[PDB]
């Protein structure tokens, strides 16, 4: 992120009254050969940031120097996705009932270990095996 | 970027009304057409 605009989006973690677009895109690019027009199945699945939230004060932290915080992000990594050949990653309801609020809890922890080394894991509330690799499913049609 | 509205695309075209094709094109396309380019600049994507 340029500094300017990281340390202005410090800031909106900080203190700045903003709803930062945390668009989880989840492209999903299959082929053509087996068919797929627009293989590509994609949903930006947004989290606007409420202004330092629990999430955006634990990213305030995040962005002044420590790397040790791990923001919440509520239910928001798909786990069943009833993506077709088209360009949509629609998350299939009832197998995720609220499919906002029943994905699958994500965590977010930027590493930036000086040696600022900015590293940046996507865990998961309950990572267990999740911070490397975090498995979600893709119902495919 | 900006879907430009009915009141910014009537900027537009007279901006470039003395023009008669310069404002046909942006008369022609329709509202909510035109699309503002709001390219970011700002960098700090090093180059390699």
């Amino acid at each position: 992120i340029s500094p300017p605009s990281r340390a202005q989006m410090k800031r909106e973690l900080y203190n700045g009254t903003a709803d930062i677009t945390l668009r989880f895109t989840w492209n999903f690019q299959r082929d053509l050969a087996k068919g797929g027009t627009v293989e590509y199945a994609n949903e930006k699945h947004m989290l606007a940031l409420a202004p330092n939230s629990t999430a955006r004060r634990q990213l305030a932290s995040l962005l002044e120097g420590t790397s040790d915080q791990s923001v919440v992000i509520p239910n928001l990594f798909p786990k069943y996705i009833r993506a077709p050949n088209g360009p949509e990653a629609n998350p299939v309801k009832q197998l995720q009932p609220n499919e906002e609020a029943d994905y699958l809890g994500v965590r977010i922890q930027l590493r930036r270990e000086q040696g600022f080394l900015e590293w940046w894991v996507i865990e998961l509330q309950e990572c267990r095996t999740d911070c490397n690799l975090l498995p979600m499913v893709i119902f495919s049609d | 970027i900006i879907p430009f509205t009915a009141q910014a695309y009537e900027e537009l075209s007279r901006q470039f009304d003395p023009q008669p094709l310069a404002m046909q094109f942006i008369s022609q396309y329709s509202p909510e057409d035109i699309v503002t380019a709001q390219i970011e600049g700002s960098s700090g994507a090093l180059w390699r």
